[PDB]
């Protein structure tokens, strides 16, 4: 949707933070990127 | 914890006499100025 | 010709452009006031400028508006030293005129110019005591105190040895000397502002740096000549880098709805949860987000509990733009967020809401927003006029709740006008909640109709 | 000013003693 | 990966349309505009 050269601050551990150690929501964030990466549509349907 | 509490506080010559209502509060036990402990009053379903 | 020709309406235009600029001066338009007359030749129009605020000084309409009149040469005088320069030789003449004359009302209409422009550092001391001392020769003294009300401030900053003096002669005559009666009140009023210090005599258009007006402080006299170039205003023939991060992270958002959980955790009771709310002095556009979390608080428990609705009433109870809140977030719980809630949630939030009405810290009036129809009626919407209701008859009683519903002019819940499917609606919505006693004025209106 | 509100002291009580008045009172 | 906080630069098509050799340009962009972002930090907040 962008128009224009613009920067966008996120937040991928959402909320995570307050139950797990970040070393933890690290390895839960690689392992959902490389399922994605694998097969992106069946790893879709695990998510949703 | 209980006692991090506001304790209510009145004058106490009238307090005998009729109930005043609550006009001033006094401190219960200290912190720091940003920083509350929950009470488990808060935490239980009143008996009615 | 045609050159006399075009140098003629072009002397017009300037005068019909400088004109309405001068008519057009006010607060908040001098430095738009000072653009347009930028664009228009003021060199060559230099007594069309100077005959234009010298008259509109003058006419007694202005005297108001005198302190932007002298805040727009400075203006000039700082583009221009020799804008003001004529300005300030007439201004001279035109008081030794009318003090000769002894025109008391066109000399204080000068007198309150001279005075702003020595503010605005347009002219010097010099010119303004020596016009006190003429003025102290004499009685004058109706002229003389209005100059020294607005004057006397940074004339005592910079001159204020002499100036002293001018305060010290003039008290001569109070004490010593018999006077008129109605001017001598003016004249210790003057005494009064000194020791008041003259807070009510300096507020004005400084609109020019102390470096960005060039200080062209002109030294004149009231003694000297000033040539009164009076040929000018004729006509005559020339031959002549931020970085746009955009925050999609909402940690602030976050990070503020847990002070507010843990103000309502720590608390007792609601009357001590309110204090520490009204504490935080949180800003008018916040407070709707405060309600909200309020609310959602309260539904995160297994039942309704009088904390949150005591501590409501504080807030309402405070100042009206908590009211305000309250209102607002009632219109958000019923028309955007009812298809959220779950049953149990609906219990708490009729029974706060019908709480807070019962209690008058919410209009009955609030319920103008419903509207029973098989349309536009949510499964989960008539769940809430259920609970809101029971809790209704509960606190008031059957017989005072008739007063109230009369009282209001509520259509959506009570249909007395016509559409009878909708008259046969809320009949059979209301003796299904037990309420029947309600119906009966609308069951006249259908056995009329069939 | 104290105004007949307040502890007599803040030895036998395990607090500072620290009153203020209530916001929520509405007078 | 400590904080999770996700900085998206997004390079919009208008900076591809005048040049070719696009796939060694495409990496001095990204050294300028991670330099952009680390001086834009606080010192307290730059990585080591």
């Amino acid at each position: 949707k962008a128009t224009e050269p613009q920067m966008v601050l996120f937040n991928i551990y959402d909320d995570w933070l307050d139950r797990i150690s970040s070393y933890t929501a690290f390895s839960r964030l690689t392992l959902l990127l490389r399922a994605l990466k694998t097969n992106e549509e069946s790893a879709k349907m695990i998510l949703l | 914890s209980a006692s991090h509490i506001l304790i209510p506080a009145s004058d106490l010559s009238w307090s005998k006499q009729t109930d005043t209502g609550i006009t001033h509060f006094r401190a219960g036990m200290t912190h720091e100025d940003e920083k509350l402990i929950p009470t488990i009053f808060r935490y239980i379903t009143t008996w009615e | 010709d045609e050159d006399i020709k075009f140098q003629r309406e072009n002397w017009e235009m300037i005068r019909s452009h400088v004109s309405p600029i001068i008519s057009n001066l006010t607060m908040d338009n001098l430095q738009e006031s000072h653009r347009d007359l930028f664009q228009v030749n003021i060199l060559i129009g230099r007594n069309i400028i100077c005959k234009n605020v010298v008259d509109f000084t003058l006419n007694k309409q202005n005297g108001r508006l005198i302190p932007a009149l002298s805040a727009l040469i400075a203006l000039l005088n700082s583009d221009i030293p020799d804008i003001g320069e004529t300005l300030a030789k007439e201004l001279m003449l035109m008081f030794v005129q009318q003090f000769n004359r002894k025109d008391y009302v066109s000399c204080g209409n000068i007198l309150q110019c001279l005075s702003i422009l020595f503010l605005y550092d347009v002219i010097h001391e010099i010119v303004i005591l020596q016009i006190l001392l003429l003025l102290l020769e004499k009685n004058s003294l109706r002229l003389v105190i209005a100059v020294m009300k607005i004057c006397g401030w940074k004339l005592a900053l910079v001159s204020k040895k002499t100036h002293d003096m001018i305060w010290e002669k003039l008290r001569y005559i109070l004490q010593t000397q018999e006077l008129s009666s109605t001017l001598r009140e003016s004249l210790e009023t003057l005494f009064e502002i000194r020791q008041k210090d003259y807070k009510s005599g300096s507020q004005g258009l400084f609109i020019l740096d102390p470096t960005s007006y060039t200080v062209h402080t002109h030294s004149y006299i009231v003694s000297d000549e000033d040539e009164a170039n009076k040929e000018l205003g004729n006509f005559e023939k020339c031959e002549n880098s931020q970085l746009q991060i955009y925050d999609m992270t909402s940690t602030n958002d976050v990070e503020f709805k847990k002070k507010i959980y843990l103000v309502l955790k720590s608390s007792l009771s609601g009357d001590e949860a309110a204090h520490k709310l009204l504490k935080l002095k949180i800003a008018n556009n916040l407070k709707k987000s405060v309600v909200d979390i309020i609310i959602k608080s309260s539904l995160q428990e297994s039942t309704f509990s009088k904390f949150y609705s005591i501590l409501s009433e504080r807030m309402i109870t405070f100042h009206r733009s908590w009211q305000t809140a309250y209102n607002e977030t009632f219109e958000q719980n019923y028309t955007q967020d009812i298809e959220d809630y779950e049953t149990d949630q609906l219990r708490i939030l009729g029974k706060f809401w019908g709480h807070l009405i019962s209690y008058e810290f919410l209009p009955m009036d609030c319920l103008k927003i419903i509207k029973l129809t098989e349309e536009e009626s949510c499964p989960q919407g008539r769940i809430f006029i259920k609970f809101l209701f029971q809790e209704l008859v509960n606190e008031l009683g059957l017989d005072e709740l008739q007063l109230r519903l009369n009282s209001s002019k509520l259509d959506g819940m009570f249909p007395l006008e016509g559409d009878a499917e909708h008259i046969r609606y809320s009949i059979n919505f209301f003796t299904a909640i037990g309420l029947g006693l309600l119906t009966e004025d609308m069951r006249s209106r259908l056995t009329i109709i069939q | 000013s104290y105004n007949g509100i307040g502890l007599k002291s803040a030895k036998g009580s395990s607090t500072s003693g620290h009153v203020q008045r209530s916001l929520a009172s509405n007078n | 990966p400590k904080t999770g906080h996700l900085f998206l630069k997004i390079i919009h098509t208008s900076v591809w349309a005048g040049q070719k050799r696009l796939s060694q340009l495409a990496k001095w962009k990204t050294a300028e505009e991670v330099s952009a972002l680390v001086r834009s930090l606080p010192k307290e907040e730059q990585p080591k």
